[PDB]
């Protein structure tokens, strides 16, 4: 049993008709503290998975060591390392749940919530959710903390159901994630504007977009309100 | 690997006799010879030390008689520092008892005990086994005065009066002749100094070549005192038997 | 630890360390035992060539396991011992545990387990001595009277005999033993353990120890005079 | 609850001139019920002696414990232990107990047999010695004995002095404790004699 | 001679005798068959029985629903090392939710037998197994030796009277490997190739053990009259 | 001197080929296999006439459906049979059910070669392991120290096999009754016994469906060896 | 929970409700309280279901064995025993159980054990277990003799446990009937308390309190 | 359970224990015998937590029955009082200590005289004319304090234990259920049918 | 400090009829206040004609029915491809659970199939092993809303027949699989309306000599 102490903020995804699209913000928070405004939390896993993580940073470094020597040990009198026999993102997801959930059972969990994204070998869509308690869920979209609560609707709304992901373009999709990422900038205490973005896609394979912004923000209508009530000045 | 080195010190001959234990005793054959008898009003533990010294250091020495309690004593025939660890576990053991029961512990009960240990190291452990053999006299409630013996193969037995060590045969011989049973200790003192006086391979037997003891209930009213005799003690007791 | 493998078979499917231990026994001092009607007797040999011994104090050969159940034995003395104290706690265990005293058979099968044990555990030799386990079961007036070996196979016997000489004295009881009718007695019984025992131990002094067992724990040891008279009254029918 | 006032008791020791003095009273209780008046918290071993108050199955425990320790001490080294190698012992033994200790207050005292010099020393329930030349109190009434030690000792009381002192210093200190009384016994110390004096006192 | 009373002992030309001991015990043991095309992979076993009484010795083992082995040599090894072959496969699908590779299979087979082959007290194993099975890459056939040694091939046999179903292979090699899509022709193969080994006894119906796995094929064993097909 | 476990230049364990000679000398032990249920028979051979044969146990219930016979050192079959009851039991605490004759036999098969510098030697004693469940029928086993196992429609082992295993070769069928089973047993017991076979030398039991195992009354045996020697002189 | 069981001249009898309950809500009124160990033991349960089941369903087990290697049925002190040693080591981690068993033998006669998972084992002629025990008690004690009929102790067991399933709220579902002989125990059958409560109000003239 | 008392007169120890077994709100049973025989002229009552008591009592009675076998002889009642001790003390410290109180009554052969020891769960021994366990004592020892003698007869320490019984039925608010009274002497082990 | 558990919602239903057995369970899986999934499978198929769920805390949910699958692998392979009966299934899942009685699988299981007479079978268990046969039982969140309305229309009780007035009961006749699905469906149609932790989408199981069939129906998803 732990405390976490530097932490990070929600991590959001969706799918879309060709694969999967995962984006989280760049900020380490110590409690009220923005301390640390240059933290990557997208770990790429090949050319084919994304693993996001949010909550203890300490812990999250730690799953980055294990995510890279799982890496290496796969590679291992493997010639089909980069090929049939390469990490699948059903492999790498399979592994955390198993590390999750065994931590949890010895009492000292990882102090995190994850989501892994990628695209399997049929070129099948995979984003699946696990948590310091092991607990393990699927759907078309997932996100974690505070994107659970606002993130999730707005993406909803462009996927609701299965049915809707042969519909849905990347364009749309990527919009969809880029506005969510402008409304947790406005609602979470915890969050910053800097945040980095990936797609992984069936044909074009790994995209990973560092340095974003929240852009096209409205603030001018904050001139006109004043007070909290009665206040005319 | 390792067992090529293994002497295995635990295994039966063919005849189905203890090797080790055997040779054990073969060693204890050539210690210097220990006594013990009993007599109604007490026990006499005598001893010879092997081919002293005239530079030896006899009055803060001991090599035969050592003190387990108050009232259980041993003489030595062996190894002397294989017996001082057997010595040093009989000493605790007896304490265990007596934190235990609030009372001395039986002098079988401690001899058992000992002997056991021993026995262990003839069937388990590939360890050699202990070369050394005791005479235990002691004193209970139970029994009274009483002698035992153990060997080696951590067999023991009750005795009357007996010999360890060297020339047992011969002094074994020389008890069975002179002792009886309605005897007295000052008369088992010099029966023991006659056996050693005969049996002893030195030219002469004198104090310097000597360890004595006695357990007596000569001690003021109901109770036991245990006497270790020094050197000048030995040299008065040997001039009054009329051996020297 | 010393874990050595000393029991081991030999080309001719043989465990030397197991029958090396047998040869002990047949060194160890006779005993006997034989079951009446209403009764057992187990009898031992002394060997004399010790004399000045304290026969109050020295360790007897027939040892209570419980206060129904006796064991005696043949071969090392110290290994015995072990062997005496294991039973002895399993006996307590078991009334502790089953709230019933053990039986003869159980006490025996528990002793013969620990034997066997010793013959495949490495590190270990096994016990020189066969034993010979007598008793009542509670609440119970059949006799009864098991061996034990150091290969660690038991069995129940109408009469047995185990040690030196032991296949004389075995002789002797196969033709005077008969199992239609036998020792109706406690006086029957014990004249044909002493008969037996007269026929290897030499002087009829104190070289006999008997120890007489009844049901209800009735176990009683006869002293020198008692025996001295079975003694003298089976040599002077003898003379004839 | 507090396992050094469970029982009661108390034990004080004085020093006098060639000769030493060792009391104790004789309760054991459970809390408010008074259970024995013959519980003798004086032990010794050889020429020393140790009393002890607090819990009574530690102070019992202990005396068993250093019984044993003093014996085996006397068969290696052929001699009785000193009061000053026994006070060493005592802690040591107490210290090993550090984060499980023995809750006892023990306090030694006897006549060092070849300088002839007296001594005596008391202990916390960890193994802290304090080397007093004046006296050494202990137990529930300690408070209490501080108190009549302070003012009624002396340097250099003769034996049969020093017994007065010694006395009503236990027995005034007594009277003012719940859970201590119900008798009392003063040993009276020299080289080679010791004399044992039960205190008639009140029973309540 | 002086250098094989156990297996932590080399002779004075670098031998392992304990090892070349236990190769002898595959030697003496009951032959079986392995190959495999590119979409199919097939065991035959020529099973043994003690007498006309008694049972014929099962020699076919299945590890997991993609992968399985045959034994020849001591029968209890087989058991030991098929048991921790099914931990293995079932370790990966559990944590990684994988099906085990062929090959990694038996690189763990291979560093299990090298232990017992460098300690001293412990003993080589004694037998020798052909494991086949159906993966990421397509269908694989594996030579197990208790040197350690392991070798993927597309055809081979092990056992008493093995080389002469391993010419028949040798020969067939451009064949048999071209069977594609027909399960029935490619066994047919191998019951003529295990035939090859065969004096004076022949292929009953409760001598022969056929086992296959492939593409759409669950690693299954035939026995009994499911055999009689084929002979 | 030589490894425990150590290999032969033919590719056996020393040991284990030891053992089995052990197993030679042995008292005989027959089983015989049949759609009616297996039977189960032992030679008892007492060192003496003093010693009282019924305690002598060389057929043993490991549960109501399983039974096993031994022969060789019958002292280390004690620990296979705890084994064995043990292993049954708490199958069926697990499963809520009787175990299978087989899984059962392969449980006390994998004792046999944990031996090493676990025991210091192989067991000196082969069983055969007889019983019924409800998908493979009644089945007849024989386990031995090498840990394999093998099925038989009938069996002999101990001192006198190969000559009993010579003549159940011509005498078993797929059509035999449990009564001529019983009666062919106590025949070829009685042929290779050294003393003559009667009831209280000789031991039958049985294992079938309705009434699970049975070892067989001494007053049962003996009309069944009445029965037997006068269809012998009836030709 | 009310699990009731007596001695008298026939053998014994063991009845048994058959409710179980999570907090208010009631989860069972199937529920099997008394197990068959074999065909002379039974245990009955009350306390935790899984505790109850478990080690009781074990204790069968470890007696099967014992009579597999003394061959002899084993006795109604060393079964019982067998248990009260097993939950004594396990004291203080919080198993909750309350247990009867009842069983007959040659050398002990009917015989019943009360055990329990702070380790107490007690010999005795009644034993009342459960919530609603003191409700059972009230009808036992005033109606017990050792000279009752099979039939009319039965019907004792039968009515006492439906006062106990009458009053207390954690108690009721239907009523298990065992009686147990020399020659083994004897099923009577599942009597539901919807239908028993009318019967036995109708035919006894008692519960004139309730309106029917 | 509640209440066992103990009483040294000049020729036997008496123990009176209580029949009552109570689990919380009933009474389970009302003839209950608290106490094990150790050896044939040492008895053992007992009292505390549920379980604990009975398995302390026959495990000490198991170990002192080994030692009566191994040794032919029976250990003083100072021998086994010791070991009791002992075996409390140890338990004090232990991860779960047993939470037992016990009176040791015992006639020493080699001394000819009767013994009655009191022990506590923290393994607190006292050698006693009377004594007893939890609030029994706060009712019992002030009678005892005014009628014992060490010169008593038996028959006069059972009336003067029917006094101290009558006051607790009088004052205590637990029915106990009446006393199992057994006596200790040079003969034995014997029990008081009717009291 | 540091909770091992969590709730995860849910419920399930298991039914057992003459020659069939479903198990129905629905696809919400939830947080506190929120949504995880709308279609997270609950309900298994674990082989051997056997299906399971094991409902409240879905890692313990997941763990337990992952090691049932394995004991059921191992059960194959230890015993000659021997089909694993449910009453055998449901004393070793009886272990699997108490294996863990003092930190417990926090979930309600249910398992149903066909027992050796072919005759449907549901299991129903608590988080520390106690284990039962039932003829009906519902499991999880709404459990409490659903079993109610199972002993009036399934076992019919409190029901009589018409003119009898209260006498003679009403017969418990057997009922098909298609009047077993409409049961089903309205229980959870009923669970949805009143228990905010149940909707989305209901998946049902259904287990018959033939094998094993699956059926979708959506729920309400607000
Ligand atoms: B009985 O009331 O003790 C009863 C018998 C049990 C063996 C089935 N117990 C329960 O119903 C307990 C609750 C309880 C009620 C009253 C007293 C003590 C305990 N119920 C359970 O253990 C249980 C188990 N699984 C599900 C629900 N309830
Ligand atoms: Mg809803």
């Amino acid at each position: 049993t732990q405390q976490p102490i530097v932490t990070g903020t929600s991590v959001i995804s969706m799918k879309y008709d060709n694969g999967v699209i995962i984006a989280a913000d760049n900020l380490g928070s110590y409690g009220s503290l923005l301390r640390f405004n240059g933290v990557e939390r997208l770990i790429p896993v090949g050319d084919n998975t994304v693993v996001g993580i949010s909550g203890d940073i300490s812990d999250m470094q730690h799953i980055e060591r294990l995510l890279k020597d799982l890496v290496t040990e796969n590679a291992y009198d493997n010639p089909l390392a980069d090929a049939e026999e390469a990490l699948e993102p059903s492999y790498i997801f399979e592994y955390l749940a198993t590390v999750m959930y065994q931590r949890r059972s010895k009492m000292n969990p990882l102090w995190n919530a994850i989501i892994v994204a990628g695209v399997q070998s049929n070129g099948d869509q995979f984003l699946r959710y696990v948590n310091l308690l092991g607990v393990t869920y699927s759907s078309p979209t997932l996100a974690t903390g505070f994107g659970a609560h606002m993130a999730n609707p707005l993406l909803r709304k462009v996927v609701d159901r299965e049915s809707d992901i042969p519909k849905t373009t990347v364009q749309v999709a990527e919009e969809a994630i880029v506005n969510a990422m402008r409304v947790l900038y406005y609602r979470d205490a915890r969050s910053s504007r800097n945040f980095s973005l990936a797609i992984i896609d069936k044909n074009t394979g790994l995209t990973f977009k560092k340095n974003l912004q929240v852009e096209n923000m409205k603030w001018d209508f904050a001139k006109d309100i004043k007070g909290y009530g009665t206040q005319k000045i | 690997g390792s067992r090529r080195y293994d002497s295995r010190t635990t295994i039966f001959s063919p005849e189905g006799r203890l090797y080790q234990v055997e040779y054990a005793l073969e060693s204890i054959s050539h210690a210097g010879t220990a006594i013990g008898i009993m007599a109604s009003d007490g026990i006499v533990l005598a001893a010879e030390r092997k081919v002293t010294s005239t530079l030896l250091e006899q009055d803060t020495s001991t090599e035969k008689l050592y003190k387990l309690n108050d009232k259980i004593a041993v003489a030595v025939a062996g190894l002397t520092a294989d017996a001082e660890i057997l010595i040093n576990t009989a000493r605790i053991h007896a304490q265990n008892y007596l934190k235990t029961y609030n009372e001395d512990i039986p002098v079988e009960i401690l001899v058992r005990r000992l002997s056991d240990i021993k026995q262990g190291y003839t069937q388990h452990g590939g360890l050699r086994p202990f070369g050394v053999s005791f005479i235990y006299a002691g004193y209970d409630d139970r029994y009274g005065y009483q002698l035992y013996t153990s060997n080696p193969s951590g067999n023991y037995t009750g005795w009357k009066a007996i010999s360890v060590g060297a020339n047992t045969s011969a002094a074994q011989t020389l008890l069975q002749m002179d002792y009886k049973d309605d005897m007295k200790v000052d008369d088992a003192i010099e029966l023991a100094l006659k056996t050693l006086s005969k049996t002893t391979d030195s030219s002469a037997l004198t104090y310097d070549r000597l360890e004595f003891a006695t357990i007596r209930k000569g001690a003021n009213d109901g109770e036991v005192y245990q006497k270790i005799f020094k050197p000048q003690e030995i040299k008065d007791i040997l001039v009054k038997t009329g051996i020297t | 630890g010393y874990d050595r493998a000393l029991s081991i078979f030999s080309p001719d499917g043989h465990i030397f360390q197991v029958e090396y231990a047998l040869e002990a026994v047949k060194r160890g001092t006779c005993a006997v035992g034989v079951k009446g009607k209403n009764c057992v007797v187990l009898g031992c040999e002394r060997r004399s060539t010790l004399k000045l011994q304290d026969t109050r104090i020295t360790p007897s050969k027939v040892s209570k396991i419980d206060s129904h159940v006796v064991l005696s034995f043949s071969g090392l003395n110290a290994d015995s011992r072990i062997l005496i104290e294991k039973a002895r706690v399993e006996a307590q265990s078991h009334r502790l545990t089953l709230e019933d005293p053990v039986t003869v058979e159980y006490l025996t099968r528990y002793v013969a387990g620990v034997q066997q044990r010793y013959t495949q555990s490495g590190g270990v030799r096994p016990f020189g001595v066969s034993t010979l386990i007598a008793g009542f079961d509670p609440r119970d007036d059949e006799p009864k009277l098991y061996q034990t070996e150091p290969s660690g196979i038991y069995s129940s016997w109408s009469a047995q005999t185990i040690g030196r000489n032991s296949k004389t004295v075995r002789e002797f009881l196969e033709k005077n033993y008969d199992r239609k009718e036998p020792p109706a007695t406690v006086e029957e019984c014990v004249k044909l353990t002493v008969r037996s025992l007269l026929e290897v131990v030499q002087t009829g002094a104190k070289n006999i120890e008997i120890t007489v067992v009844k049901p209800d724990s009735d176990i009683v040891a006869l002293s020198s005079e008692e025996i001295n008279q079975y003694v003298t009254q089976i040599e002077q029918e003898k003379q004839e | 609850s507090d396992p050094s006032s469970i029982n009661g008791g108390i034990v004080v020791a004085m020093t006098g001139k060639d000769c030493v003095a060792i009391a104790c009273d004789l309760r054991l209780g459970s809390q408010s019920l008074g259970v024995s008046n013959k519980f003798e918290k004086i032990f010794h071993y050889g020429h020393v002696f140790l009393g002890i108050t607090g819990l009574a199955t530690d102070v019992t425990t202990l005396n068993e414990m250093f019984r044993y320790k003093t014996n085996l001490y006397k068969l290696k080294e052929e001699r009785a232990i000193e009061p000053e190698t026994f006070t060493q012992l005592v802690s040591s033994s107490l210290y090993e107990r550090r984060f499980g200790p023995y809750f006892v207050g023990p306090v030694v005292a006897g006549i060092n047999s070849k300088s002839g010099k007296p001594f005596i020393a008391g202990f916390d329930l960890i193994g802290c010695i304090d080397e007093a030349k004046d006296f050494i109190v202990s137990g529930t009434a300690s408070d209490q004995l501080f108190g009549m030690c302070e003012s009624l000792y002396e340097p250099n009381l003769e034996p049969e002095d020093l017994f007065e002192t010694i006395s009503q210093a236990l027995l005034n200190a007594a009277d003012r404790d719940a859970l201590s009384g119900w008798g009392a016994v003063v040993y009276i110390i020299k080289k080679d004699e010791v004399v044992k004096r039960y205190l008639k006192m009140r029973q309540d | 001679n002086n250098y094989d009373g156990d297996t932590v002992t080399f002779s004075p030309t670098g031998r392992l005798f304990q090892v070349e001991y236990a190769l002898e015990a595959i030697k003496q043991g009951s032959v079986t068959v392995g190959l495999r095309s590119n979409t199919h992979a097939v065991l035959v076993a020529l099973k043994r029985n003690a007498d006309e009484l008694s049972s014929y010795q099962k020699k076919i083992i299945k590890c997991d629903e993609h992968m399985g082995l045959s034994l020849a040599g001591l029968a209890p090894d087989a058991r030991v090392l098929s048991n921790y072959l099914r931990q293995q496969c079932n370790y990966s699908s559990l944590v990684f939710n994988r099906k085990l590779a062929v090959e990694r299979a038996g690189h763990l087979l291979c560093d299990k037998a090298q232990k017992n082959t460098q300690s001293y007290g412990g003993r080589p194993y004694g037998v020798g197994l052909l494991i086949i099975g159906y993966d990421k890459s397509g269908a694989h056939l594996l030579e197990f030796q208790p040197s350690g040694n392991v070798t993927e091939l597309y055809g081979t046999a092990i056992g008493a009277r093995s080389q002469g179903a391993k010419t028949y292979l040798e020969r067939t090699l451009d064949t048999f490997i071209k069977i594609d899509g027909n399960p029935d022709e490619l066994i047919k193969a191998g019951v003529e190739a295990i035939s090859q080994s065969l004096r004076d006894e022949s292929l009953t119906v409760d001598n022969l053990s056929i086992a296959i796995v492939g593409k759409d094929t669950p690693f299954t064993i035939y026995d009994g009259e499911a055999v009689a097909k084929y002979i | 001197d030589r490894g425990v476990s150590t290999f032969s230049p033919e590719g056996r364990l020393f040991q284990v080929e030891y053992s089995l000679e052990a197993i030679k000398l042995g008292s005989t032990a027959i089983g015989i296999a049949t759609k009616e249920g297996v039977v189960l028979g032992v030679e008892k051979r007492a060192t003496s006439p003093l010693l009282e044969s019924d305690s002598i146990e060389k057929i043993v219930e490991i549960d109501r459906h399983i039974g096993c016979a031994m022969s060789g050192l019958t002292a280390d079959a004690r620990s296979m049979i705890e084994h064995a009851r043990t292993a049954a039991v708490t199958h069926n605490l697990y499963y809520d059910e009787d175990i299978n004759v087989e899984s059962l036999t392969q449980s006390v098969c994998d004792l046999a070669l944990r031996f090493g510098e676990l025991m210091s030697r192989p067991f000196g004693v082969a069983l055969l392991i007889a019983g019924h469940d409800a998908d493979d029928g009644y089945q007849l086993f024989h386990a031995e120290p090498s840990g394999t196992f093998y099925r038989y429609n009938a069996k002999a082992i101990g001192s006198g096999s190969e000559g009993a295993q010579a003549e159940l070769l011509n005498e078993w069928h797929s059509s035999l009754t449990l009564k001529e089973a019983e009666l062919l047993v106590l025949k070829i017991l009685k042929q290779v016994m050294e003393e003559k076979l009667d009831e209280n030398n000789a031991q039958l039991s049985c294992i079938t469906k309705q009434d699970g195992f049975k070892i067989y009354d001494n007053e049962k045996t003996a009309e069944l060896i009445k029965e037997l020697k006068e269809k012998e002189a009836a030709e | 929970s009310t699990t009731l069981a007596f001695r008298f001249q026939g053998g014994i009898i063991v009845a048994v409700d058959s409710r179980a309950t999570a907090g208010n809500w009631v989860a069972s009124q199937t529920v099997k309280k008394v197990i068959e160990i074999n065909p002379f033991l039974l245990g009955t349960m009350a306390g935790g279901a899984a505790d109850c089941q478990f080690w009781e369903t074990w204790l069968g087990s470890q007696c099967r064995l014992h009579e597999l290697r003394e061959k002899e049925r084993i006795s109604v002190a060393a079964a019982s025993k067998i248990l009260s040693n097993l939950v004594y080591q396990y004291k203080g981690a919080g198993l909750s159980m309350g247990t009867m068993i009842c069983g007959y033998t040659r050398k002990e006669g009917p015989t019943i054990y009360y055990v329990d998972s702070d380790g107490t084992r007690l010999k005795g002629d009644i034993f009342c277990v459960g919530s609603g025990q003191t409700f059972a008690y009230g009808v036992l004690d005033s109606n017990y003799k050792w000279d009752l009929s099979v039939e009319d102790a039965l019907y004792l067991g039968k009515r006492s446990i439906l006062a106990a399933a009458h009053r207390d709220a954690y108690s009721g579902g239907s009523v298990n009937l065992y009686h147990v002989t020399e020659d083994g125990w004897i099923y009577h059958g599942n009597h539901d308390v919807g239908e028993l409560f009318w019967k036995v109000k109708e035919e006894e003239g008692s519960f004139n309190n309730v309106i029917g | 359970m509640d209440i066992i008392l103990g009483i040294r007169v000049q020729d036997s120890v008496i123990l009176a224990s209580s029949k009552a077994v109570t689990r919380g709100i009933s009474v389970l049973k009302d003839s209950d015998d608290k106490t094990r025989q150790l050896s044939p002229h040492t008895l053992m009552s007992f009292a505390g937590e549920a379980g604990d008591t009975v398995q302390f009592a026959e495990y000490i009675q198991a170990n002192i029955q080994l030692y009566s076998i191994r040794e032919d002889y029976e250990l003083s009642p100072q021998a086994v009082s010791s070991f009791v001790r002992q075996e409390l003390a140890k338990s004090i410290r232990s991860r779960r200590p047993y939470q037992v109180n016990v009176l040791i009554g015992g006639y020493d052969k080699k001394k000819n005289k009767p013994e009655l020891y009191q022990i506590d769960y923290l393994g607190t021994k006292v050698e006693l004319p009377y004594g007893a366990h939890g609030y029994s004592g706060f009712y019992t020892f002030s009678l005892l304090d005014h009628h014992y003698r060490p010169d008593m007869t038996t028959e006069e320490g059972l009336d003067l234990l029917k006094l101290c019984v009558q006051e607790l039925e009088k004052r205590m608010p637990m029915d106990f259920k009446g006393v199992i009274v057994k006596i200790v002497d040079k003969d034995g082990i014997r029990q008081v049918d009717d009291f | 400090q540091f909770n091992p558990y969590g709730d995860n919602g849910g419920t399930i239903l298991g039914i057992a009829g003459e020659d069939f057995a479903v198990l129905a369970g629905d696809t919400r899986n939830i947080t506190d206040y929120s949504i995880n999934s709308r279609y997270e499978p609950k309900v298994f198929d674990c082989g051997d004609n056997i299906v399971m769920s094991a409902n409240g805390f879905a890692a313990d949910g997941d763990a337990l029915v992952k090691r049932f699958k394995n004991s059921v692998k191992w059960y194959h392979f230890d015993h000659n491809d021997k089909k694993l009966s449910i009453n055998s299934a449901a004393r070793n899942i009886q272990h699997l659970l108490y294996g863990k009685r003092f930190f417990p699988y926090y979930v309600h299981t249910i398992i149903a199939g066909l027992d050796e007479d072919g005759k449907g079978a549901v299991y129903s268990f608590d988080p520390v092993g106690s284990y039962e046969r039932e003829q009906c039982r519902a499991g999880g969140a709404a459990a409490s809303l659903i079993m109610p309305f199972l002993d009036n229309q399934v076992n019919f009780k409190n029901q009589y027949e018409p003119g009898t007035n209260g006498k003679v009961k009403k017969p418990l006749k057997y009922l098909s699989v298609e009047e077993v699905i409409k049961l089903v469906r309205d229980s959870f149609t009923s669970a949805t309306e009143r228990h905010i932790q149940v909707g989305d989408g209901l998946e049902i199981l259904i287990v018959t000599k033939d094998g094993v069939r699956k059926e979708f129906y959506e729920l309400k998803r607000d």
